[PDB]
């Protein structure tokens, strides 16, 4: 969150909060209000979320699930969208910390060591997370659109 | 061991050995409270614990 | 460290589910006190460099033997000003660490950074674990000096401080 | 400023800024002209303030100002003025670039041994801040001094 | 294996101190929970095999570790797990009295996570049956005593994970 | 306390609380109200109550006081007092906490073994702690003296 | 290292001045492109392999450096371009936040050139690297905020010339 | 670290006599399967991902230890996981063409045990790692070479046991 | 567990060698002192609860860990040390009749440091409390008996560090 | 030795040695002068003491020797002579530690199974030892011959 | 500690399915081979004591652990080794007749590697007596019975080293 690496900023310093730090998380706990309706507005949207989010994402990718695809079968593209679901969720937590502090040792750390491991096309499952953001902005104002969409895209440049 | 890990023996057929010394250099204190129960595993089944 | 929200949002990772309204009152719980949780830092910045001088003075005026000859016990007290300089400077981090935990909602600043190993550095040092621990609610009682009228501010400011004296005693009870 | 501490310590890193420090240069460039509305405000009571700085610091610590003392004559009381000048104008840079850099590369970093250099007691200094800070208030109103406050006693905090 | 009493009393003696108005203003705020606790404590007492049945069933009841190979596949390991459940659901209980989960690492935590890798118990799935079985007492002893109950019950998870 | 080990009993029997433990931490907690009053009128009256209580043992015991007794001199007759007001002390800890539990770990196990390696007469430190039950009991009314006292007499009965 | 609000308060400021009335005039023009900068530095840390990934293959693929014996031969060599494109439009993404191209030539510009003549890098290509790179950056984040992001480019592009 | 020719120099030097025909009885035993160790290390070079990826899958792919709350939950976890299985199928391959298992211990064994109970890996999935991994080895190097292979296999899962 | 006599005659016979010149030259220097160490574990005997009241009211009676906080403020605590300091200075005793330090490390240093930094006792105090007790020991067997008895305080305290 | 199971015996009883400890301690230093005269009245007069040792036992156990005897030619007859010489010196170490506390944990403890498992017979390798004993107490007076034909008896005794 | 048709039972139990002609074949061909293996711990059982002497004097008798120094000195010592060398002519007797090593790990393996090394017994000279006992049992029962109880001789070779 912006209140643990504003903290963890000034520990290693050997100093307090500056009052660009102090003027900050007073400036997100404010805004804290605004930020939980935004996760409450994708919190129960996930079923929408997520299987339209995998619905352009066979359509743009349709190799990962045609036979020899990673997705392929019932098995896989249930799983298949089982990530999705992950990473729809990590995004709920970055809004609500403010930052992709939880999204990044969850879900980004490491990550082209497990899909290069599983076999999976790490540039596949980017498209999914893109596929998944239009859906999202799609259901929030301009203003929110900005954030929960901006969560995504970081999501995308850490996984490429 | 509610002591250090050098405490606890080998529990072998019988023994007297225990590995932990000046021999070894494996060692590890931690700081238990006055009292506490270790967990100890029954050596057959399960609601016997 | 984790604040009371990455704690929070830890709580329901490790079940692997999604925030649920329990899960929000307790994020709102911090959200109300946020804003009140700021000024009690900003006072602290304002009221540092006293704040410790108070707690010196009224430490030694209970602990007069803290001041003298340690005995032959090599024991580290603030008996010379070398040791006097570095004993008030413990009390800048007890102060500091406090700061920050009391703007975090949570005590995972605390154990992690001053907690770990405190027994085992004044162990070393031969270090008064009573008195160190008696001048961290000394801190305590005379920062709750200026917030005093109401009493909602006073459960923050207790917590990192309390949370303190509990950890660092050899348990008796 | 605040965007180049974004800029530093994303930099070390090697990557992006991220989706929360993002925000702290967005809320900060939003939050852009109060504060130079503010050090408008200000520069025209430089000559208000350090007038009443000299009231209280002196009276407080007639040590100084007596023969024998540092302040004593006329031109050691001259620049005497003079830094709290500088001070002064300092904190319009400081409450302008939301931090406290200017500061601390000036002013802070190193000010005991100028000052010990000078025969200046660091502790009068101190309360000079102090005593500047308490000037402050009375041309200033409730609603903006508390903006203010902490970049004042982040000097304090700086000099002991 | 201190209470809130014990805790508040430890601090306070350990340095030194008589029990100040800050030591005392805690004392009164575990008085008056004092009423809660109990009833909490009497309801689970008498539904301790009904909460855990309801527990199994609605977390892992159906899962392939009841099925053959699963991690509680035998009857000597699924009476195991009522058995370890009913621990859980006890020390648990010992901590919304006392008002301080130093009980629970003292008696419970210690050795847990480290003795369930021995076995290979499934950490994952013993959580969830805690969450489940913090999901149930939430349901006997209403809210707030379900949220005193449940303030132990993730401490155990968490601890345990 | 008579919570902490009500616990601990039906802790050990693998079992909850019956009626017979939960229906006395119910008449405990609300007898918490009247404890902290009994407490009160200890906690300052040590004045008095340690004062007088040393009072009565010297009359009693001048033996540990007279040249050659282990409280002998303006030394030993100041710790002669500290560890009355230690045992008064524990005393106000088990009235709080509706058992010798405190006074149990702390003053009373492995207490003979403390003073039998000190020199002092444990018969002695005994005839101290009964002086004060008599200055305690004389400060509160029948039904409070009943409690008060009640906790002394263990002390008496354990350090013997 | 100096921002726009941060070359403002050296220029107000190293001669001894205060902020006068031409100073903040300038900061107010930064707080007014303020919000331009951060969506603009957004989107290009979104696609910054894709945007390097169409430059390459708009100008220096393309000619003979890509092919046995040209600068870029070896996957060693071809791998290093890539992640020296990636400092550039990385950097760039810098000045266009700060406002000020002094974090270039203090941490990019710096030696470059110099570097380059011991390696045998072609400064040619390279300039052309950076003119594609800035091309494709005008797409992302539109036309002013590209001509903010493009002003940066040619900066790396003259110095390193 | 010591190979089957160190080992055999060790302990005729260790006597301070010659190579007698018993300690070269043994090294004409180990140079007669140099041979086969070469192969057995060069197709486990090739197929080190593809081992790997395959023992994960068959042991503990779909384990709740893979779940939430499992101890391969988070993707850094994760890839500590193939990280840490490549490490047991490399120093294997060391163990098996140098015919002797001392290279394990000194650089894996010792502290490993220790250290997985401190970060509360559980040992039981790991030697299940192992022992797929060591079930996939045999199918590339063949059998007598998989029985070489697998001989430093177990080695790891009964020390780290 | 070996007296002078016993270490003499261990190493006499490890390697397969009567007791020579050497072997019975340390041995009559043994005999030699007997007369000492048995008049030195006399008074110690005689006087053994007298001379720990003088160390523990010599080195740590008034200090801050006999005050409330400190390492020693309980009463179990404050009986513990006496008990404590019993062993050492009746293992010190052994030592002084047997010549030969091994029953110390044998049944008092090993697991001594370790323990003490499990249950958070101060080695620092603890070592001047020997080494007061080793001041007040020379007071009553003398000089050179002092300086016997005072030859395995310090090794317990040397090791005990 | 006798000092060091005088203590292990003092040991175990949680006290220390008693005056018939101690003034058998002491009773034994002052003995040390006249016991290394003993044990070097054996060190050197090995090559009489086991190669007369052997004269005896061969012409008392001419089996042992003869073809299909356990000490049967060049070879055994060497290994044959070299346990006596191994028993004659533990006597040494026993007659200087004042007890068979040597020769209890060397040669005497598990040696049953040592010869049984060697096809020695082990009455026979007892044989080997009387006929030492007569050598060597023929080698001293009679003070001293009670002490070094004492402890053979003793390696006699266990031996059988 | 499970026998051959216990491990046949248990994994076709860990299932939860019937013995099939699988699990059935691998049982014949165990029931087939129990008429060898019970002649093969009979006559082992008969010369016990003369295996074990004709072992250690065809391995490590004049040996210099043997002589003073070695590792086998004292007659404590060498009596210790006998003692020692007869659970694994006797547990490996248990495995020939069980057809299951899973009782020479349960009781010797686990702690043995570890208990040597703190006694500091020679694991080289060890397996070697071991591997001399197992040629002198392929005398007597036999080359197939051999090659049964040669089976786990080497067994416990492997897993002692
Ligand atoms: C919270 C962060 C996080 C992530 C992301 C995560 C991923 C993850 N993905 C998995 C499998 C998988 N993932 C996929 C995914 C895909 N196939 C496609 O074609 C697409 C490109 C893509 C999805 C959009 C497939 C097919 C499998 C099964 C692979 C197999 O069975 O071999 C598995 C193994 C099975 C399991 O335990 O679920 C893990 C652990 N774990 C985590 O903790
Ligand atoms: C009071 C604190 C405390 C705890 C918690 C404790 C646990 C404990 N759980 C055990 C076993 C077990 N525990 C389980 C539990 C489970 N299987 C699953 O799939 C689930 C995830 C889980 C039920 C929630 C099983 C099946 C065994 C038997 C394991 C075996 O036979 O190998 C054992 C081995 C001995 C025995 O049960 O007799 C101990 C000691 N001991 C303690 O002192
Ligand atoms: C962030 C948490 C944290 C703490 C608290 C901390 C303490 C700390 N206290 C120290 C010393 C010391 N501390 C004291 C303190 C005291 N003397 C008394 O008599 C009083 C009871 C007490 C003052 C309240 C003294 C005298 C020394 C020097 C000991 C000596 O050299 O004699 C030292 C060794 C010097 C050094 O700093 O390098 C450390 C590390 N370190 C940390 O990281
Ligand atoms: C931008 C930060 C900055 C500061 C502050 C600064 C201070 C500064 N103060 C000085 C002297 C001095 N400063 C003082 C100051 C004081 N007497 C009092 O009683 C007061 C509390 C205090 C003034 C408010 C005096 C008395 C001297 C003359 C000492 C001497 O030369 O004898 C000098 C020597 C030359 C000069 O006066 O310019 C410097 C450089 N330089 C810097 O770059
Ligand atoms: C909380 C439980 C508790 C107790 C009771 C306690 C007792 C205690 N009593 C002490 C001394 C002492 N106590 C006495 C006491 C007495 N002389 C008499 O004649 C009377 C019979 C008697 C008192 C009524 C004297 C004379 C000394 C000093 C002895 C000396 O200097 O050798 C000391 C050593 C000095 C010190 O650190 O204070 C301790 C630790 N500590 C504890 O933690
Ligand atoms: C060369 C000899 C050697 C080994 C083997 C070794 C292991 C080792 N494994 C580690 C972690 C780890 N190891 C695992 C492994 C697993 N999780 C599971 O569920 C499986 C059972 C298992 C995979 C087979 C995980 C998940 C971590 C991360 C733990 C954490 O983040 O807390 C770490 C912590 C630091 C790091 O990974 O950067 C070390 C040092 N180090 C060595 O020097
Ligand atoms: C210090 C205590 C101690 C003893 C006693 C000891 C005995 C001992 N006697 C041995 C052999 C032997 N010992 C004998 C002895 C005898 N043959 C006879 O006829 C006689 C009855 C008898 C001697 C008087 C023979 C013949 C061998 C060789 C057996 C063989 O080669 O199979 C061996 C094996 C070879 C060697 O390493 O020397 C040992 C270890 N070791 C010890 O550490
Ligand atoms: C049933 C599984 C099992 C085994 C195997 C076992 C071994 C074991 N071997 C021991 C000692 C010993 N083992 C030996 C063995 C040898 N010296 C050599 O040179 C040879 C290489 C080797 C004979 C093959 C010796 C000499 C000792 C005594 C060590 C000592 O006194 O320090 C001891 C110490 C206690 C005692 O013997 O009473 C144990 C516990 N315990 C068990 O429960």
């Amino acid at each position: 969150s912006i209140v643990t690496k504003s903290i963890v900023n000034a520990d290693a310093e050997a100093r307090y909060l500056s009052p660009g730090e102090l003027d900050r998380i007073k400036s997100f706990v404010l805004s804290g209000q605004r930020r939980l309706r935004i996760a409450q507005t994708l919190t129960e949207n996930r079923e929408r979320i997520v299987k339209q989010g995998g619905q352009q994402l066979f359509q743009r990718r349709p190799d990962v699930v045609s036979p020899g695809g990673n997705a392929y079968g019932e098995e896989m593209t249930a799983t298949c969208l089982r990530d999705l679901d992950y990473y729809l969720r990590l995004v709920t937590y970055g809004i609500i910390a403010g930052d992709v502090t939880p999204i990044e040792e969850i879900g980004l750390v490491g990550v082209k060591e497990m899909y290069s491991a599983l076999g999976t096309p790490i540039s596949g499952v980017a498209e999914g997370i893109r596929c998944m953001k239009d859906v999202a902005c799609s259901l929030l104002s301009g203003e929110d659109a900005a954030e929960v969409g901006f969560y995504f895209d970081y999501t995308l440049a850490a996984m490429q | 061991h509610p002591y250090g890990r050098g405490n606890d023996p080998l529990l072998i057929q019988f023994g007297a050995i225990f590995p932990i010394g000046t021999k070894n250099l494996k060692q590890n204190p931690a700081p238990f409270g006055k009292d506490t129960r270790r967990l100890l595993i029954r050596r057959g089944p399960g609601i016997y614990n | 460290m984790q604040d009371i929200i990455t704690s929070v949002i830890n709580q329901y990772d490790l079940s692997g589910r999604y925030l649920d309204i329990k899960g929000i009152n307790q994020i709102n719980n911090y959200f109300d006190t946020g804003l009140k949780r700021l000024m009690i830092a900003k006072l602290i910045n304002k009221e540092a460099t006293n704040l410790i001088k108070e707690a010196s003075e009224l430490l030694f005026i209970e602990q007069p033997e803290l001041l003298r000859p340690c005995g032959n016990a090599f024991i580290g007290n603030a008996y010379t000003t070398r040791r006097y300089a570095a004993c008030i400077r413990d009390i800048e981090y007890y102060l500091r660490y406090s700061a920050y935990s009391i703007i975090a909602g949570n005590n995972s600043i605390l154990d992690e950074r001053v907690l770990d190993g405190l027994k085992e550095t004044y162990n070393s040092l031969l270090v008064p674990i009573g008195p160190t621990i008696r001048v961290i609610q000394l801190l305590k009682e005379i920062i709750q000096k200026k917030f005093s009228t109401e009493n909602i501010e006073n459960a923050i400011i207790a917590e990192p401080f309390d949370y303190l004296a509990i950890n660092l005693s050899d348990k008796n009870l | 400023s605040l965007v180049t501490q974004v800029i530093l310590s994303a930099d070390d890193e090697l990557r992006y800024p991220t989706a929360g420090e993002l925000e702290t240069i967005s809320s900060y460039l939003k939050t852009g002209e109060y504060r130079i509305r503010l050090i408008s405000i200000l520069q025209g009571k430089e000559q208000e303030i350090i007038r009443l700085a000299s009231k209280k610091i002196f009276q407080l610590h007639p040590e100084y100002i007596a023969p024998g003392g540092n302040a004593s004559g006329a031109r050691q009381r001259a620049l005497c003025l003079r830094d709290y000048g500088w001070y002064l104008r300092l904190i319009t840079y400081a409450i302008l670039a939301g931090d406290k850099e200017p500061l601390e590369k000036i002013g802070i970093i190193g000010v005991r041994e100028m000052y010990n250099s000078l025969g200046v007691p660091i502790i009068g200094m101190i309360d000079a801040i102090k005593c500047l800070k308490e000037a402050t208030v009375e041309v200033i109103s409730q609603e903006e001094e508390d903006f203010v406050a902490p970049y004042y006693d982040y000097i304090i905090q700086g000099m002991s | 294996m201190q209470d809130a009493i014990t805790s508040v009393i430890n601090a306070a003696d350990v340095q030194g101190k008589y029990l100040d108005a800050n030591s005392v203003e805690k004392l009164r705020g575990y008085f008056q929970t004092g009423e809660l606790r109990v009833r909490a404590a009497a309801t689970i007492a008498a539904n301790a095999a009904t909460i855990i049945k309801e527990a199994v069933a609605k977390s892992l009841l159906y899962s392939d570790i009841t099925r053959p190979g699963g991690n509680m596949y035998t009857t000597r390991r699924y009476a195991a797990c009522i058995r370890d459940l009913d621990y859980y659901l006890r020390y648990a209980t010992y901590g919304m009295l006392a008002g301080d989960p130093s009980i629970l690492d003292e008696r419970v935590l210690n050795g847990l996570k480290e003795t369930y890798n021995s076995l290979g118990v499934p950490i994952g799935a013993t959580i969830q049956a805690i969450q489940a079985m913090k999901e149930v007492t939430g349901s006997l002893v209403g809210s707030d005593a379900g949220k005193e109950m449940g303030l132990y019950f993730d401490y155990i998870c968490s601890g345990l994970s």
